[PDB]
């Protein structure tokens, strides 16, 4: 029951929010050559350490 | 011509890129093809003319 923890709050359960943006700064350039605002794609992962 | 890239007023001018996600977006004399103003007709020249 060894357990190395610290801050970085337990990937938590019970309900959170999912932000589904579209003009988030990186999404654009990697993915929005393909089209408009009627359809696009978005990283729902809000970690900036990721393309 | 006129480049908006660095601005939003575009959205005010009710004019916007069709792939709203890049930058080929400036408008030059060269793009508005056929869209030349007609020229306008001379009224007085038409009038006096009954020779």
């Amino acid at each position: 029951r060894n357990s190395i923890r610290y801050s970085e709050l337990s990937p938590l359960y019970d309900t959170t929010k999912l932000y589904l943006v579209d003009n988030k700064s990186a999404d654009i350039a990697s993915l929005n050559y393909q089209n408009d605002h009627s359809n696009f794609l978005t990283t729902v992962v809000q970690n900036n350490d990721f393309t | 011509g006129v480049d908006f890239t660095e601005s939003r007023l575009s959205n005010l001018l009710g004019i916007r890129k069709r792939h709203p996600f890049q930058e080929g977006f400036k408008i030059m004399y060269e793009d508005l093809e056929g869209g030349n103003i007609p020229a306008l007709l001379d009224v007085t020249a038409y009038e006096e003319s009954k020779k």
